[PDB]
């Protein structure tokens, strides 16, 4: 099983909903098993899985069926785009298990799962959660050195006209010259407030969860 | 260059009798490429020095034992006894051979394969250098 | 008691090293107490403490240095202090555990601590360290986004330099229009292997520490 | 039960060297099997005696001349001087190997193959009977 | 796993060796799990164990590995059955101590990490205290017994020298028996080596039986 | 004053026998004007508790509202007890959480004399000073004297031995002794004596019979 | 021989000015007799180079260091800025020497005494003693 | 302020060296202080100016001669030649000096010398004095 872990670590975060909270999440399919982490912005959970037991408790949850795995796992593996596909989601939270149950009907003909869920391992929040996140940071930061330093350039060819002249056009167009401070001080006073939305991570998994894509696989 | 080939029974296969080439520089440690087909496709992979003493230190044996181990386990010169088993998933790759020995499974190594674009290539060269193995080793 | 945990919340991350592994973490320090959370990059660690066990323990590893309580963090502080912002440091880990060894002298004299810190709690993992964190990116994303803007206004500029005014510039400090997609690519394939290497937390500390604590306060 | 392998020079691909097996019981007008090879795909024809005797006949040498001719032609006995090649059609199967020498195309014997079904079962068969014999022959 | 601690009741002490420190310890072992007790005669350590933990401790650090855990409970037992032999390694932290076993077993390696807890009191007392005490004791018992002994000898002989009318080649005429200077003789001369600790080597080595039959008592 | 100083001599101090009203402990404890030291247990696990003068002042003047008086006063009181070894003394003792309080209660001129004592578990290191090494000492030096009788009682051998294979005869038919033997005695002693001598109980046939020896073994 | 003295404050008497005699060999470290003394009666005591390396390393610092502050202590070359302060128990033939400096009062020493039988003639050793000395320091 | 000290042998116990101090104002005839110790126990009396007057007369001996006399025979400035034997009784607390300088015997000194109490607090008196005396005097 064990490389699903690894494809876990490829997948990206994304968001959804329930009635008592809503979650953000990765989550990798094989026809052998899968591999899933789930948080709620306070505590992470995660859980792997093999054929017995999809098969097993399958099995319990669905008096009303009885399929192989394969298919099954397939069938999860139709989680249609993160939001929205067109399936209803219920969550628990007891023990250090976070039970998360699921409804949706393949055919006009309903289906019945639950997932069990314990509290995740640090070193897997490390490898998730931490480490790519700081990665990104750094990265961004070098970003909008190479930023500045083009502003900085358009500014010599603009500064390479405006003392030999020649006068421009619709005299407003032109924008200030560039300080790479008094822009990072005027963004932490005027942007930065918001600009760091924790919210419930649904302004991450866009861009941000892009980038973290660009990050893992590293 | 040198090299040597033996037989072996993929544990996902084991009724088709796949092969295996080893093909090295001097010793087995300075680096090595590996080959294994089943007379239609044909599979490749290249495992430098460093990952033999890198995999030689991970498992914590010698530079010198692992060599041994990997001169007994994909070179056929493997004793009477010990009893060896590999494992390959045409599906990913990862060819992970593994040795069992009196009830305890553990392993060995584990490697990428490739999938080469001409496997009639590959099999008409084995083929050759068997034809004038066996030429030359009558005329020895 | 309360208090200490505040304090800790403020006070950012460095960098350290002893027996040649490095961790980071932060401390608070008043007297009546301690707050500490350590962390080796794949697990969090972390220790409380009041007056009482300073005490106790202090008295442990000097079977007749007969101190008192608030004085110990006194110094304790104080080297803690000149380092981040004379002594010796070793670390050892085990189970659930992390032993802290603080060897050092006080004034001519030997001074022996040690840290008995145990995985973090997952509350603390959540605000201390990712939260915070997640803020970092999502502000990043937005200096990149302002960069962006402003980089395609100067744009607006300098092709009304070199369209409209009909002028012509030495074309040594003639600069490309800016392309935001094709920049996140080409530095995504060429800077990004590295920019965000990890190393030993010290390239995060150095770089962005003004900024962890530019979210992680508000 | 006997057997012997060789290569030739397919004359539609003079650049892919294939190969040719042959096998019988005793003497090669005995009758005889043979099995031709490009490496993935698989050709197999069978030689009756009669026709042995027949072509011998239609050609109008011995049986013991002809005989010579394709213990020089299809066994890799060939003197230093002989120069045959072979020709197949994978769309008509007609298979004949002629006899060139002097600025002529001689031609001698043909045959029908077919395009088997499990070229991969083939090869391995092939592979292992190399190494059963150069093992064989070192053994000797 | 009830039984376990049992056993390890029922088993004596031994001496180690690993990185300059040497232990002192007993252990018992069935194919369920195990029951062990290391000290170096201040603090007191302990673990208790079954299946779960040892397949999967006995996964990390050895990876590629795979095997039921009665086989490696199977497999120490073999290693400390004739170590009272590959190497050891000791690391103190926090309450507990951690103890590296390396050995070979057929070919590759092979190691385990002993998470050793501060050993429960109680425990102190059932394997520790209690049977010293009743130790000490029982060999008090064996010195009265031999004194009046050594007192009847002196009283064959107080018949002999005596009311016997004979005399000896007195190359073997011995003292009569004083219990009270003997105890000072002993408690000056004697005593100061008589009762040394060390290392627990001289318990291990004197004792066992006594031990033994008095934890089985 | 380094305190501890208490410590030390404390075990140059000799454990002793106790009673209550539902168990009857065991401890030993060291009184001088500074404070005191206190280790007590009832076979199954160990308490402790060292304090200074603050403490004995503050707590003293809590639990007794009839007399107050100084610290070095209070501690001498304490001393006054030696164990029967017949006068006042009411004794009581509760357990909660891991910490043992004891409670006592004495005259000292009819306005008698409440104490609330405070003990915790006692650390390993301790358990090992007071209680184990000193212990294990006893095993290894009796072994040794059990020897010294072996010699001995062999030397008698010898000599009533030349007595009796060099005429000489007994008076009284009945000092007749055997000749020797250790693996013998080891044995019998083994099936027939072993089972009661190494006898807990309450750790009284230990105070009334290798307390000189524990002390030997703890001031060395 | 060596010979040094010096005036303290035991901490169970601060108004009875006690006095310390220290006689060694060649260095402190040699080893020492150290002697204590109220008037009346006469205090004695030895710390044999064995438990002064012992102590040395017992507190962590270069078996030097300590002796240093054997020397600034136990023969009153006391830096201005240290403060020390000695006690021992007449009932407890103990004499236990604390280093300090900014309470906490970390601390440094501690071995037990006893007392001669004749207070006096020690006494009148050590006066002469002194006698002899500043006499010769007159003379000198 | 003004002192000294030294060593005598009593003629009552020519085993235990005991010891003396003086002191005195300016001369040591402006009258003076002494005591006797014997490491233990020690004694102290006074001594006016009038009663060495006295002493100068009972003699028969100029003011200024009896003193170089007690200049040398006490304060350890004798001579050569000047043989002192000196004699305290502890049953008496009278204390007695009998000068020598030839056979046999004479005498010159006779004074109380009552007991105090604490020799203690003396001896240690004395020996601060010889503190910072040796001090002062390798200063």
């Amino acid at each position: 099983m064990e490389e699903l872990e690894q494809g876990l670590l490829m997948q990206p975060w994304a968001w959804l909903q329930l009635a008592e909270n809503s979650l953000l999440a990765k989550v990798f399919i094989t026809k052998q098993g899968y591999a899933l982490l789930v948080s709620d912005l306070q505590q992470v959970w995660h859980e792997q899985v093999d054929t017995s037991v999809v098969s097993q408790r399958a099995k319990e949850l669905n008096k009303r069926l009885t399929a192989p795995p394969a298919a099954f796992l397939c069938h999860l593996d139709n989680l249609l785009r993160p939001l929205l596909k067109d399936a209803t989601f219920s969550c628990d939270c007891v023990a250090d298990a976070l039970i998360l149950r699921v409804r949706s009907e393949l055919s006009g003909l309903p289906f019945y799962w639950n997932f069990h869920c314990m509290l995740a391992s640090p070193s897997l929040v490390s490898q998730h959660l931490i480490r790519p996140l700081m990665g990104m940071s750094l990265a961004l930061q070098c970003q909008v050195r190479e930023l500045a330093t083009l502003l900085h350039m358009k500014d010599l060819e603009i500064q390479d006209y405006q003392e030999s002249g020649a006068t421009l056009i619709r005299d407003r167009l032109k924008t200030e010259p560039f300080e790479e401070n008094s822009f990072l001080e005027q963004f932490m006073i005027e942007k930065l407030p918001e600009a760091c939305s924790i919210g419930d991570g649904k302004p991450f998994v866009m861009n941000l969860q892009d980038l973290y894509m660009a990050v893992t696989t590293q | 260059m040198e090299r040597k080939i033996s037989r072996i029974h993929l544990v996902s296969e084991p009724s088709i009798t796949h092969f295996l080439q080893v093909s090295w520089e001097k010793t087995l440690e300075s680096g090595f490429v590996i080959t294994l087909t089943d007379g239609h496709s044909a599979w490749t992979g290249t495992v430098s020095e460093s990952e033999i003493s890198q995999e030689a230190d991970d498992m914590a044996m010698e530079k010198g034992k692992y060599v041994g181990e990997l001169r007994k386990a994909l070179l056929s010169g493997a004793g009477p006894a010990d009893v060896y088993t590999f494992n390959f998933s045409k599906e990913s790759c990862y060819f992970f051979f593994e040795k069992n020995l009196k009830d305890v499974s553990f392993r060995l190594g584990s490697f990428n394969l490739e999938k080469v674009e001409n496997p009639a290539e590959v099999i008409r060269e084995l083929i050759c250098y068997c034809l004038d193995t066996i030429a030359e080793n009558q005329a020895k």
